[PDB]
């Protein structure tokens, strides 16, 4: 539900970030105003019911310093108005993929029973690249609840080689 | 009645193969605990890569 | 949380990022966003008043009914 | 030992080899048996979805950012977290001449402990009637072995009769005594059970076998503790089964009970899916769900068939006929569910509570009973001899109003509603013990021909017995001559009369 | 310049195109993968249509491309579509081969303007003794079979059919809109069998498929039947066209199924808020115009037999007239079993069928409906008791009930293929005759099952 | 880890905690300040759970830290919760101190599978004449009164135990769902004042507490029986099992209130969307399997004297007999109240009570469906329009509907007769005969709150 | 006061011995005499057993009657 | 009679068990199966795990 | 004697809450042992001003409007 009401922001921000040559700014900000509202202490003390929309983005000029402008000012003064202010997260979430997708870059993760050298890993970023992207982010995670095996994730697409062999092969016994 | 005693039979025998399968698998997992180390990790991990 | 206003549309919240003046183009004109079963809702129309008679660009004619906070139906 | 020994080396062997990619989602939000999952951008409406600990689910509602999917096992042992995985795969049913005597979940699971069933197919269990252009007319006879039924609403192949009526009026009955009369007319049968306590099924089942009329018959078991998904899948995998014999040549008989609880059970579904309701709290596509359903009962002709088959069952025609039974509160069937059901089916056979306690068993009501169908589905001799009992019944039913002062009357409406008293008289009937076509002919013939003018209404069902009886013992060759085929020439008519007159004058009931 | 689905609830599928190329309303969309096709409903704003899907909704994914067509959906029309089975697209389903023509028309269409009426009423005249004298249909008029167990409504279509084929070579249409298969497949053959099939084409939408196909089979059918119409041949003069509807009652509840969904609020027996524009716009373009005219015969259906709810009642502002068949007038063995009492018509009128039709219409309603409320009083003292008058109505009235009866050409079984057609003339003649008492010494019996007066009196003088 | 409380709408809680630590589904909490305990219902996601109140939430703020059990509600069996009073989570409320036992089990669990499903037809003898003539018991089957307020379902209740617990050799379970606290009281003192304490087990969530407590109490009641059932002595077979269960519409009563609050859209009335299954869920665990066997009688209320609400209607597919109270009988003074067109039990059949006792009743009912349809014409015209037979018929109804009449043994509180037990043969005897005509001479106030028909001879000849 | 419908599921334990065991099943009788005068209101015959009911009944009835502010002991 | 012949059978389904356990054990080496054979045979190496 | 007072120009509230104050004030005898007695009036009129608050709350009603735990009350 929440996902699905950050949609025309998230695009919007989008769309005006790239055709004003400025992605990186806006993510900068997203993510510093993401951080800031999921605080409790700050959040707490901007539902106050006293407060005017003018007076909720004076305060996130004040909080977030530099890195603002007319844009920024703008978009939490519209999201204010609506009371969309508590979906800040979803909308820097969304903006996140949209950039990522339009670099041709894709994330993935690399989940073993052990740590990972570099050859290993440079191996497996080559392999994935006839995936056809621009690059892979690969963020290896060990995990000793496995025994054997890499499982990779990106996106919704998952590739399993690990225990759950054992879980398959459970099945089809029973 | 017969049929039955048919049916008892039946059921006997389909019940002994899941405690055998069951003993046959966590064997299995014990196996695979016992052995720990990274090579076999090694080999397999490589072999996934052209296997793509 | 409410479902989403017919004003919040992509292309509408990239102009408002853009400039906020000219006061919703000119408080006379506006903009279709819904078509549905003889209904029709518009976003702008500052100026339009309850039962007003409203021109479309094909010819025809309608009548703002619903003046609500950010839409106009009709 | 070594048997079950070499088939699980050979099927560890076999695979569990390689790795596939696959398409997940995250679960999120668990109550009430629902489940909704962020992800499986590829999950198709109604398919089936694999759950972690290794239950199973289908996707219903497939929304921008969400997938709403009911749980066919229990969900009690589902947590937020888990993962979801979908499988490419529609629900499938096994079917086949090896779940005859069987009772099944709606799955296909035998739950009588009689070990697995050995079954050489799967068919799908959502699936679309044959097109107009494949069927034939109705025309052969299903006798359920009941005077009434079978001379005033008659029910042929391939049609589908609606049996209504308030609770505790015997419409279960009707239908168990329908499936027990086909023990000589090889048809398969198939009885499907929705919303009931399984002390019920179990009954149904013992008194099945009790008359032998289980080694025909596959029993679909969606009792009231299953899941919602269950009593709402029960009816299709019941009429997958039904149409295996449909599809190759063969004959088959299904019988959907209380599809009143299957509506129930999918607006409990749809509810808690956050579905708009429409009139009574029901979803607006309850009447699709009925269509879809009962559509697919009907009658195929030999083209259709050797097409299916690629010419293995040339010669034979197809059928399937249903009997759902809908239960309606204090007479009301202007409600929602019975309208729409009505409005499907070739008939109906109502079934009233004052008429049940007056001692008319079974309790049809003639008045408002109606079969489309009609006299295409009798065999000749019934087709000929029904017009007498329905136009007395007519009669009686139109001054129904006086009967309480025949004191008070002409001679032409008193000798009226002294026939009537005794025709109402002859309906009635046992349970458990159907009449063949024979001994139907022999007593609407003996009311026609007024052999039963003299004998009062009191002694009229002991005078029907006794008659019945005495032909059964008397001639034994006219009878299986009048069942085997159904003819009526100067002969019968001649040998039923004369026999008539040797009973009323040698026997004395 | 193709869009994606993403989302899917029931049958209502949703579809989000580039913001500059957003489809019209009642445009068609076709599914890439599969034969799916989709018609827009509304709009919903950021290039968001909500569409219906006229056929299978299973095994439809979220992100699958769609392609537009940018017009509504158009159906063969010509001389090649008759004889044919079509679904709601205009695909053939008779397994005959692909319909061989290349006209086609949008099925969505404005209602004729007030300007083009029919200048006239004219008198349609079948030959049905019990329709012609009490319930006279109208020339591009709109005609109901209300009630009726089961009976052979279905014959007296196909009669309906064969008697305005033999005397008239117009065209007919039958679009059955929610029909039971086993009945349409019973009428495709009977019309194969009587070689009338020659002159009917066929719309078949059957009870278990989408709401949508049960929703535009009947605007399908008007289509082609609009287009036969409009065919002006070798005078500048079109045809007279005949459409059935085997079933109105389906249409709205099509239409309320997916009401809910779309997003409207309900109604008062929880209908559709636009019920009566539905009705309206399918019933308004069955008309008589300047050029040809449409005829149209409509079995409805009453839920629950109570015609106060919505349903039947929107209907009943459009009927010019309502011909109820009853159970127990087929069961006395009166075999077309229209009831006499209760079917009416709007037509019914000493201006549009003269004096003399008008006042025997009324003498023959009036002795039934005395004879009728005589019935308890027969019943409780008998004939004796009766004044010297009443028993004379009785007389008549048995009488006039057994000369109703009609043999049916199309059955040529138990009958003898007995068409008679009788002229109107005739049947005034005869009625004025009956009730004058010139044939009053002539035994019921006779008027049983015959045509005109002339066979009446000749079976009586062979008795 | 432990979690803190968020929101607090009537009796239902819910409580957020981390995203690695929430809790199963029917797990059970504990607020660490008081003593109110939590259950699951529905798991919102987010490390977020929704649970309701085994308590009073008065005086709860938000953000008191909660822990969890990781564990259902567990109860304890065994023998030693024979005689004693507990209430919905086994704490014992008659202050006899702590129970004896160790044994524990939780509350919610799956019913007996088909296969383990015996069913038996062992006839009961209550000794009450319509219960045994019309709707027979069977040792082992399921039992319902169904009633409206007032028409004394609790006083036949009471009877049932006196004349079968009494005699009977085996426990006994007691389970009040949401009624009164003094008929609690009295039952506890009675049994007490006799020596039977020994052999039952009683719950009692009442009326006067929050819906938690009420919800959640019948499972308690039947988990002791099913563990009382499913036991086995050594040397030693099952022993029979009773269970008595007050008013269990008020299990469904008490779901209805916190429907809402778990944000559901309302079912047809006013009822939850999942009342069907919620009802079969508790009702299937109470049948009788292989290993023992549990007797049931079930009070059903019936609001507003209406048999057609959702709840009592869909109670009736889940009984073997049925006895239905009616108002009109009780207000005629007419006890017990018992409407004998309405009770039915899977008993009556002639392969099972016989042929002749099969035939009278059939009779009686007969005698008296004729009566109830002759009722109306009797009031507006005159008794003396009807035949010799029909008067007759009327009589001998009258009399058959006083002669139902009885005193039984523990409602000589309220009248002052003392109570009878008539005997099976005895009441056949008596009806055979009044059918018959043998007693036209009797006056029909001989028939009225007495025994055998000896007692009417003898009430008649003192008149 | 409708005998017919009203009741005290108390009972007799509420009362004084005197008023406990003199009032017996009154509120029956009058249950009763309602129903049996409802009936036989056209009754031609009134054979002597309810003869004498119809003829207590209404003296029962005609017996509790008091004013406003008029307590008994 | 039946529960006669079933209370033998049973009774050797202890020996039945016993055999398949002999079975399973040597099936334990299926975890070689699942494995690509980095070690074709790591269950050779120590086989202790007792199984009925 | 103790009466406590809620008219028909009293918030809904007002009569929604009236009833159990009264019980309350009785109470304090029972506890103590001695006998106390209290008339209710009108109780139908509190359970219509507990309709008015809980559908005014926008929560879904039972038979005849009235909230779900009107029995409860
Ligand atoms: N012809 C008959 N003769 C005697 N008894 C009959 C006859 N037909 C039906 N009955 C009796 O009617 C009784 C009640 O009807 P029945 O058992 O068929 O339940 P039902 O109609 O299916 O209702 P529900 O769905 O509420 O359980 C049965 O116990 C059966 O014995
Ligand atoms: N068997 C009986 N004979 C005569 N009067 C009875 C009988 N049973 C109950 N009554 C009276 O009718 C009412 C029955 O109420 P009760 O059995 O206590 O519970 P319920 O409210 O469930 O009906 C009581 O007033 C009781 O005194
Ligand atoms: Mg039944
Ligand atoms: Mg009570």
């Amino acid at each position: 539900e929440l996902l699905t009401l950050a949609r025309p922001y998230a695009k919007a921000a989008f769309a005006y970030a790239s055709e004003q040559g400025a992605t990186d700014n806006w993510s900068n900000a997203l993510q510093v105003l993401s951080a800031a509202v999921q605080d409790e202490a700050f959040s707490a003390y901007l539902n106050r019911p006293e407060l005017t929309p003018a007076e909720q983005v004076k305060l996130f000029a004040k909080v977030l310093g530099e890195d603002q402008s007319q844009a920024v000012s703008n978009f939490l003064t519209l999201l204010a108005d609506n009371d969309r202010l508590v979906l800040l997260p979803e909308i820097a979430a969304e903006y996140e993929q949209l950039k990522s997708q339009n670099n041709n870059n894709v994330d993935v993760v690399i989940e073993s029973a052990f740590p990972l050298t570099a050859e290993q890993e440079q191996l497996l970023k080559s392999a994935l690249e006839k995936r056809f992207n621009s690059t892979v982010t690969v963020s290896v995670e060990v995990k000793p609840e496995l025994i054997a095996g890499v499982v990779i994730r990106a996106g919704d697409q998952v590739i399993d080689d690990s225990a759950l062999n054992k879980l398959e092969k459970m099945r089809t016994r029973l | 009645a017969k049929e039955a005693v048919d049916q008892e039979i039946n059921s006997a025998r389909e019940e002994l193969r899941q405690q055998v399968a069951a003993l046959a698998v966590t064997g299995a997992e014990k196996i695979l605990n016992q052995q720990v180390d990274a090579e076999a990790h090694n080999a397999m991990l490589s072999q996934l890569a052209a296997k793509l | 949380m409410q479902q989403l206003n017919p004003s919040e549309i992509s292309a509408l919240i990239k102009q408002r990022i853009g400039d906020l003046d000219t006061s919703a183009t000119a408080k006379n004109e506006g903009t279709i966003v819904m078509v549905s079963d003889g209904i029709v809702r518009i976003h702008g129309l500052a100026d339009a008043m309850y039962g007003e008679m409203i021109e479309f660009d094909g010819g025809l004619f309608g009548m703002a009914l619903n003046l609500e906070q950010d839409s106009v139906g009709a | 030992p070594s048997e079950i020994s070499a088939l699980i080396k050979q099927r560890i062997g076999d695979l569990d080899t390689s790795a596939t990619a696959k398409n997940e989602g995250t679960i999120v939000m668990v109550s009430d048996g629902i489940v909704r999952i962020h992800g499986l951008a590829d999950a198709m409406y109604g398919e089936m979805i694999e759950f972690d600990g290794g239950l199973f689910g289908m996707a219903l509602n497939l929304e921008q950012d969400s997938v709403g999917a009911v749980v066919l096992g229990n969900y009690l042992s589902l947590q937020e977290g888990q993962k979801a995985r979908c499988t490419g795969r529609v629900l499938e049913v096994p079917v086949g001449p090896e779940l005859l005597g069987r009772v099944v979940d709606a799955l296909g699971n035998p739950i009588d402990g009689k070990g697995p069933i050995d079954a050489k197919l799967t068919d799908a269990v959502e699936k679309v009637a044959p097109g107009v252009i494949w069927r034939q007319s109705v025309d052969q006879p299903v006798q359920t072995g009941y005077k009434s039924v079978d001379t005033m609403i008659p029910v042929g192949r391939g049609q589908r009769e609606l049996i209504i009526g308030d609770r505790q009026t015997g419409k279960t009955a009707m239908a168990i005594d329908a499936i027990i009369a086909q023990k000589n007319s090889g048809i398969k049968c198939v009885y499907v059970a929705i919303g009931q306590k399984q002390s019920t099924i179990a009954n149904v089942v013992r008194k099945l076998e009790e008359t032998g009329a289980m080694a025909y018959t596959t029993v679909v078991a969606a009792a009231a503790a299953d899941p919602a998904a269950m009593q709402y899948l029960a009816p299709y995998s019941g009429c997958t089964m039904g149409e295996y014999f449909r599809d190759r040549g063969e004959d088959a008989l299904i019988i959907y009970d209380d599809l009143s609880k299957q509506a129930v059970a999918y607006r409990q579904i749809s509810l808690l899916l956050r579905r708009p309701p429409g009139r009574e709290a029901y979803p607006g596509d309850v009447f699709y769900l009925h269509s879809r359903l009962l559509e697919r009962a009907s009658r195929v002709s030999a083209e259709y068939v050797e097409k299916f088959t690629n010419g293995a069952v040339t010669g034979k025609t197809g059928s399937l006929t249903a009997l759902p039974i809908i239960e309606t509160q204090a007479g009301d069937v202007s409600a929602f569910v019975p309208t729409n059901v009505i409005s499907i089916t070739d008939g109906q056979i109502f079934l009233e509570t004052s008429l049940f306690n007056a001692g008319i068993r079974p309790a049809v009501n003639a008045g408002i009973s109606v079969s489309r169908v009609g006299g295409s589905a009798q065999t000749k001799i019934i087709k000929k001899l029904s017009g007498g009992i329905r136009t007395a019944l007519a009669q009686y039913r139109e001054l129904a109003a006086f009967a309480q002062f025949a004191s008070d009357l002409d001679e032409a409406t008193r000798k009226q509603l002294e026939h009537g008293q005794r025709v109402t008289e002859l309906m009635k009937q046992k349970q458990y013990a159907p009449y063949s076509i024979a001994d139907q002919a022999v007593s609407v013939y003996a009311s026609n021909e007024g052999y039963m003018a003299d004998v009062e209404v009191k002694k009229i069902v002991d005078f029907d017995a006794a008659l019945i009886a005495y032909f059964r013992s008397e001639y034994a060759p006219l009878m299986k001559q009048i069942d085997e085929t159904g003819d009526y020439n100067k002969d019968i008519e001649a040998a039923i009369k004369a026999g008539i007159e040797s009973f009323k004058a040698t026997q004395t009931y | 310049s193709s869009g994606r689905i993403i989302q899917i609830i029931g049958a209502v599928i949703d579809v989000e195109f580039e913001r500059t190329s957003v489809p019209k309303i009642y445009d068609a969309l076709q599914v890439d993968g599969t034969e799916t096709t989709l018609e827009v409903q509304q709009q919903l704003g950021d290039g968001v249509v909500r569409t219906i899907a006229m056929g299978s909704t299973e095994g439809l994914k979220r992100g699958l491309t769609v392609t537009s067509t940018n017009a509504p959906i158009s159906v063969p029309v010509g001389t090649a579509t008759l004889g044919r089975i079509m679904d709601v697209l205009g695909r053939p389903i008779d397994e005959a081969g692909p319909v061989a023509t290349e006209e086609r028309l949008p099925i969505h269409r404005q209602a004729p303007s007030y300007a083009e009426q029919a200048a006239s009423t004219d008198l349609l005249e079948t030959g049905i003794k019990v329709i012609d004298l009490l319930c006279p249909f109208a020339k591009g008029g709109k005609v109901g079979l209300f009630g009726g167990a089961g009976v052979g409504k279905t014959v007296n279509m196909m009669e309906l059919i064969n008697n305005i084929a033999k005397a008239h070579s117009g065209l007919s249409v039958f679009a059955g809109v929610g029909e039971r298969t086993r009945e349409g497949n019973d009428f495709y053959h009977e019309m194969k069998d009587s070689n009338v099939l020659d002159k009917v084409a066929m719309v078949y939408g059957q009870m278990n498929e989408p709401p949508g196909n049960r929703l535009r089979v009947a605007l399908t059918g008007l289509t082609m039947a609009e287009y036969f119409r409009d065919e002006k041949d070798e005078n500048g003069k079109g045809r007279d066209v005949l459409l059935f509807v085997d079933n109105i009652y389906r249409y709205t509840l099509a239409g309320t199924e997916v009401s809910a969904l779309l997003g409207r609020m309900p109604s008062a027996v929880g209908y559709q808020p636009t019920l009566a524009e539905e009705m309206g716009v399918l019933q308004e373009r069955i008309t008589s115009t300047k050029s040809g005219s449409i005829t149209s015969i409509q079995a409805v259906y009453v839920p629950a037999d109570d015609l106060t709810d919505p349903s039947p009642a929107t209907t009943f502002a459009h009927l010019d007239a309502t011909v109820v068949l009853s159970r127990d007038i087929a069961s006395s063995g009166i075999y077309p079993a229209i009831d006499p009492l209760d079917s009416t018509s709007r037509q019914l009128d000493p201006l549009v069928v003269g004096q003399e039709h008008y006042e025997i219409a009324r003498a023959v309603q009036n002795v039934l409906q005395r004879y009728k409320e005589l019935k308890d009083i027969i019943a409780i003292l008998g004939m004796d008791e009766l004044a010297e008058e009443d028993k004379l109505v009785v007389y008549r009235a048995r009488k006039i009930q057994r000369f109703f009866s009609q043999p049916f050409h199309v059955a040529e079984v138990f009958t003898g293929a007995p068409g008679k057609l009788v002229p109107l003339k005739e049947t005034i003649r005869g009625f004025k005759g009956l009730l004058a008492g010139e044939y009053d010494h002539i035994p019921e019996q006779a008027f049983y099952m015959v045509g005109g007066i002339d066979e009446v009196i000749a079976k009586a003088e062979k008795l």
